[PDB]
């Protein structure tokens, strides 16, 4: 089957490209935002794998959700996730993030953030000391690297 | 052009346009509230319409004060 | 008694205490209580009508600078008629010294909004007038800061519970994100932790 | 036994603040129908507008009166400007069901709540 | 600190220097333009988790 | 005691002032700023090559939620709820039984690592030191069902190793 | 029936409703709200899926934590299929392309699909098993989709007697097919009568359908109050949007009423009409 074989190649070959640099934006509320920056830092590096700090929601692969999510902030928060680009990608970075964390048993806290948006890659620690957060990115990456996207459009 | 029966026709047809009057039953002394069954909610709201219709503030003092649409008729003579 | 315990110095104590004799010696039309503690920081223990003459006198006189306001929180007590607790808290540049200044309050009588004279009260009288219910008189602007818009309930009442009366979720049927009355995932257990046997035999209190 | 009251003496001024705020409230829904970008008609904002100022009809301390006076203008000015957005004017309906109604039946088979 | 006697803290209560700070932002940026707003919000050291109490 | 900045004159004498109006026409300090930073160009960059280098840590971290056991022996927990009590965030859930050899034991024990803040209350609490703060932060859970782990996860968490665990706590328990 | 499955206190978010169901399909429109309607009963739903995991991750997170279950399944084998349902209460069919693939026709997904499934079904032993169908979808001509749906009621109808057949109208929402298509044109125009329903009204008529008791056996209709002529409908919809084969068949056809079968009204619930809804979901036109 020589084009289920083109087919598996060309796949490969575009999430490759899916893969490769996956500029985030960072949205960042509290301390888990000085720990995305401390990600940013010159030892710990993020151009190695592509990934560039950036402040376009207009044109941002995934999309990291850090620090605690509130009422009066989640529908601001959507609003940004609804003006993305549709190849999209979420990282929950945080224990206030990935399940509410210690402000759990709290008005005006959401327990989570499965509430607003799907999450993909939660990365617990608080913060999540930054070499656990690199390799929750590389576990985001190996995702892109199964899809299997456009063997699903050949075979459907 | 400025007559009083055509004020009243025009507070006449705008309480038709309210749709929350059963029936229209135009009067000298109708008196809305308790004679016809309102709050002074809808009270209210009948008085600032006719604000909404034909010009003038008409305060709310007033407006606990009118209670019958024959006197809104002398009210906006009195005024206007 | 002499390591692992913080002494006292009974000079500030005997100055703090004829400062506070003076005080109340004359302004006799608003004070009830001067109190010191063993620490040596003065509470002046305040009916709720002379706000502005007290907090006006307390920042000039030049026998008691105190330009420097700080916090105001009126802590939610039950079992007193008149129930809410003002504490400004004042600071001497010129003297280092710490007043609290403790007037009390009610569910709805309004104290006299300390913002016309000391400008730094502004967003501390919009706070508490949004986080307890506390009304101020003759302020500028009344808005809600540390809360959401559309909720309400005073939150840091007593009487409102720890988790919140509303939940939010998104949902795609109407597209949107909606509150819902609260579905916890865990019963916040609160436990007893009262223990008995009286710790402190200094402050038992007389009985009925 | 001395209380100061907040705005008004008696009911009366109580009353007039009151159907001045609905009068704002009344002139103040197409506005926002129109900014926002709502879904709703303007019949059914008014009527529940209405609903909610009928509600509490039948308190007669001034004092509320006169703090409930204060939350609704804090509200009609928080959403004559485009503070409020679109969750929360939706948020002041109720179109996302809980259906759970006020039989003795329904609430039986759905127990535990007499 | 407010402490009823028990090993609970009855009232605790944070003065923080960012929200007064914060608190006179118009007596700081009265007569300027939007960069030197956000050069005003530099100025002082906000972080929004100890503005927020 | 005080030190303030920003306290002199600009000079009148001709040479300082044309030497600063040199500094303006000239754009000379700018040009010694593009040295400070060529100057740093010209380091090594220290980055760690992350895959194959990974970050330096303590001989205490504070990571993985793993039990521990006896020596050549049986499991190390009671049930005797101090770490759930001492639990700020109240992550820990705890459902006892006694089996039938008699000594108290469990049923079911669950950490809810959503809300676990990461301190050390539950691993100085234990009185015999069965819960440990454990050594590697490698979690990056897909669902958010696996971040709710049962006992028989945080055994196997356990006798996936306790080697460095025992290595960690016969380095330090003289601090703690 | 054992604990657990019984539903306890109020309703949805983690308060357990009585109903396991499991649902097919489920990746596009009504199947996207119908989960949405059970996850707001607060269930256990089983959504298998054999498409790439970005969809169903875009439409995860409507359930609670951990309460909506995602597995595999295809359109060959019954064995993986009967894995699928083999612990459930209830199961939904809702599966049908409106065009032909290459490896699939209308063939033998209305017609292998539902047979396959049922039997599996009936071999596993659960209750209240609800197959969709369209309206008036009869044996005869100008739509191999409508006979393949007559063909697929025949099967549901004899096979498992005891299944719900279902049957909505032309059904329109925030992602409608023919709504969005006239929105979504350029030219032509004739007369047709045609009654919409909006979605909402329909997908709780489902939910009350499967949690009300004894309904089984009795085919149900969904029926729109407005019923009126197609070209007024689409005059309409540019009137809104201010701008002035086999789908324009099918659209083309009729809608006819069938009348002896019961429709909401022994059901209890409002049926919404096409202009408020329709002003709701006509955003995106001129500015
Ligand atoms: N006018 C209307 O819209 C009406 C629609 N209906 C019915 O409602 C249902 C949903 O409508 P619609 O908007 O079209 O949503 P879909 O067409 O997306 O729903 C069909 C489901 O079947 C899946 N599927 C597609 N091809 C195959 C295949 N070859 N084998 C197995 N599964 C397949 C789809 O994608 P995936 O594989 O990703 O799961 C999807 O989950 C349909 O069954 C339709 O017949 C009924 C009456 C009126
Ligand atoms: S999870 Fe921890 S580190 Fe992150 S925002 Fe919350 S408190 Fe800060
Ligand atoms: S403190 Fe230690 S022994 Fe006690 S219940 Fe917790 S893990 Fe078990
Ligand atoms: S580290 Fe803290 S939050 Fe986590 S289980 Fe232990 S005591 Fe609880």
């Amino acid at each position: 089957s020589r084009g289920e074989y083109v087919v598996a190649k060309l796949d490969d070959l575009i999430n490759w490209a899916r893969r490769s640099s996956l500029w985030p934006m960072t949205f960042g509320l509290a301390c888990c935002a000085v720990e995305m920056m401390h990600m940013a830092a010159p030892r710990y590096d993020m151009d190695r794998f592509g990934v560039v700090f950036r402040a376009s929601p207009r044109q941002s692969d995934v999309m990291i959700v850090a620090g605690t999510l509130t009422n009066k902030m989640a529908p601001a928060l959507r609003k940004v996730y609804d003006q993305m680009p549709e190849p999209r990608y979420v990282v929950s970075m945080g224990s206030c993030a990935n399940g509410g964390g210690y402000y759990h048993y709290s008005y005006s806290v959401v327990r989570g953030c499965d509430r607003i948006v799907p999450v993909d890659i939660y990365v617990p620690g608080c913060p999540p000391t930054a070499e656990a957060l690199l390799y929750g990115i590389l576990q985001l990456q190996k995702k892109i690297k199964r899809e299997k996207r456009l063997r699903i459009w050949y075979r459907r | 052009p400025l007559t009083l029966e055509g004020i009243k026709d025009r507070v006449l047809y705008v309480l038709k346009l309210y749709d929350k009057i059963d029936p229209e039953k135009l009067s000298v002394n109708s008196h809305f509230m308790k004679d016809l069954g309102l709050d002074s909610l809808d009270q209210v709201e009948i008085i600032m319409a006719m604000e909404d219709e034909f010009g003038f503030e008409i305060p709310d003092i007033d407006a606990e004060k009118l209670m019958c649409p024959q006197e809104i008729v002398d009210y906006i003579a009195d005024k206007k | 008694t002499r390591p692992t315990v913080r002494p006292r110095n009974d000079v500030a104590h005997k100055q703090l205490s004829a400062f506070g004799e003076y005080v109340a010696e004359i302004l006799p039309k608003y004070v009830q209580q001067v109190q010191v503690s063993c620490f040596s920081e003065l509470e002046i223990c305040i009916h709720p009508d002379g706000v502005i003459p007290v907090l006006t006198f307390l920042r000039d006189h030049s026998n008691a600078q105190f330009k420097s306001l700080a916090d105001l929180t009126a802590v939610d007590i039950p079992t007193r008629q008149n129930r809410f607790e003002i504490v400004y808290n004042l600071l001497s540049l010129r003297f280092n010294s710490r007043i609290r200044v403790k007037t009390y309050t009610d569910e709805l009588t309004p104290v006299e909004s300390s913002v016309s004279v000391y400008k730094a009260a502004n967003w501390y009288e919009r706070e508490i007038w949004d986080m307890f219910g506390v009304f101020f008189a003759n302020h500028p602007d009344l808005r809600r800061i540390l809360t959401d818009y559309g909720f309400e309930g005073h939150p840091f009442r007593k009487d409102f519970p720890l988790s919140g009366y509303v939940e939010l979720r998104y949902d795609d049927e109407v597209k949107r994100v909606v509150a819902e009355p609260v579905e916890l995932a865990q019963e916040f257990r609160k436990f007893d932790l009262n223990s008995p046997w009286e710790a402190f035999p200094a402050y038992r209190q007389p009985p009925e | 036994t001395s209380v100061k009251p907040i705005f008004s003496r008696d009911m009366n001024e109580a009353k007039r603040r009151v159907r001045e705020l609905y009068r704002a409230w009344y002139r103040e829904v197409p506005n926002t129908v129109h900014l926002f970008q709502l879904d709703i008609s303007v019949k059914q904002g008014r009527d529940k507008v209405r609903e909610m100022f009928k509600k509490n009809a039948h308190v007669t301390d001034p004092r509320v009166v006169d703090l409930l006076v204060i939350k609704g203008k804090m509200e009609l000015e928080e959403t004559i400007n485009v503070w409020k957005q679109r969750t929360h004017v939706m948020r002041f309906f109720h179109e996302t069901e809980a259906p759970r109604p006020k039989d003795f039946l329904s609430k039986f088979y759905v127990g535990h709540d007499p | 600190l407010v402490s009823d006697g028990s090993s609970r803290p009855y009232r605790c209560k944070i003065k923080a220097p960012g929200f007064a700070h914060l608190a006179g932002l118009d007596k700081m940026s009265k007569g300027h333009m939007l960069a030197d707003v956000v050069a005003i919000i530099g100025t002082q050291d906000i972080v929004f988790g100890e503005v927020d109490r | 005691t005080y030190k303030y900045v920003n306290l002199r004159e600009p000079s009148m004498d001709m040479k300082s002032v044309t030497d600063r109006a040199a500094q303006t026409l000239l754009w000379t300090e700018l040009i010694r700023g593009l040295g400070m930073t060529l100057s740093y160009l010209f380091r090594e960059p220290a980055t760690i090559n992350y895959p194959f280098e990974k970050g330096p840590l303590s001989p205490r971290f504070r990571g993985e939620h793993a039990l521990r056991r006896y020596p050549s022996g049986e499991e190390r927990c009671i049930a005797c709820k101090l770490c759930e009590a001492v639990c700020p965030a109240q992550a820990i859930t705890i459902e006892a039984e006694p089996r039938a050899d008699g000594s108290r034991r469990t049923t079911r024990y669950d950490i809810d690592m959503t809300k676990c803040i990461y301190c050390g209350f539950c691993q100085e609490a234990c009185p015999v030191d069965a819960i440990v703060e454990g050594p590697n932060f490698e979690f990056s859970t897909e669902t958010h069902e696996e971040l709710l782990y049962n006992k028989e996860k945080l055994l196997n968490n356990g006798d996936k190793w306790e080697a460095e665990i025992a290595a960690n706590i016969q380095a330090d328990y003289l601090y703690r | 029936l054992h604990h657990a499955v019984i539903p306890h206190g109020k309703g949805g978010r983690s308060s357990v409703s009585g109903i396991v169901a499991t649902v097919f399909g489920a990746t596009g429109f009504l199947g996207r709200y119908l989960v949405n309607h059970l996850g707001r009963m607060g269930s256990q739903v089983i959504v298998p899926y054999r498409c790439e995991p970005y969809d169903t991750m875009h439409l995860r997170p409507m359930g609670d934590l951990g309460q909506i279950i995602f597995m595999d399944w295809n359109g060959r084998d019954k064995d993986s299929i009967r894995r699928a349902v083999e612990h459930s209460n209830v199961v939904i069919n809702l599966v049908g392309r409106e065009w032909e693939t290459k490896n699939f026709d209308f063939e033998d997904v209305f017609v292998k699909i539902p047979q396959a499934i049922a039997q599996v079904s009936k071999e596993a032993g659960v209750e209240k098993f609800i197959h969709i169908s369209h309206l008036n979808a009869d044996i005869k001509s100008s739509s191999k989709y409508l006979r393949n749906k007559a063909v697929g009621e025949k099967e549901v109808r004899e096979t498992f007697p005891e299944a719900t057949i279902i049957k909505p109208a032309d059904i329109f929402g925030r992602e409608d097919r023919f709504l969005n298509y006239f929105a979504n044109i350029r030219s032509l125009g004739k007369k047709t009568v045609k009654q919409p329903v909006y979605i909402v009204d329909v997908t709780k008529g489902i939910i009350n359908a499967i949690k009300d008791p004894d309904a089984r056996g009795k085919t149900f209709a969904f029926v729109g109050p407005n019923r009126y002529l197609l070209f007024d409908l689409v005059q309409y919809v540019f009137a809104v949007a201010h701008r002035p084969r086999d789908k324009v068949e099918r659209i083309h056809t009729t809608d006819r009423t069938l009348p002896h079968l019961p429709g909401l009204e022994d059901l209890g619930v409002q049926a919404t009409p096409l202009e408020l809804k329709a002003i709701e979901v006509l955003r995106r036109h001129r500015t």
